[PDB]
């Protein structure tokens, strides 16, 4: 997109991080994977626990 | 091996609009059937590696 303002920005879609949830059923104890990305994404993009 | 790939099945029919989220039901439970199908898969890949 070729802006008012003088600039071009590329546009990309959104709405969805890849999730993964590591399950062990004996101990009924669970983790989960932001496979890909950076914790520093994921630490901006939500607000304490989103 | 191949490469591992999963399919959020959700995301990928309906891309999050609620509208086509009520519709999907109509057709059995079909995207749980994909998951699975597709973890047993890279499950025997993996095994198949070790």
């Amino acid at each position: 997109y070729y802006s008012d303002d003088g600039n071009y920005y590329c546009v990309r879609p959104c709405v969805s991080v890849p999730l993964s949830v590591v399950y062990d059923k004996t101990t009924n104890s669970h983790a989960t994977i932001f496979g890909s990305v950076a914790c520093e994404h994921i630490t901006t993009m939500l607000h304490q626990f989103s | 091996t191949i490469q591992k790939v999963t399919v959020d099945c959700k995301q990928y029919v309906c891309n999050g609009f609620q509208k086509c989220e009520q519709l999907l039901r109509e057709y059995g439970q079909f995207c749980a059937k994909i998951n699975q199908a597709l973890h047993g898969a890279n499950l025997m890949q993996d095994e198949s590696v070790a």
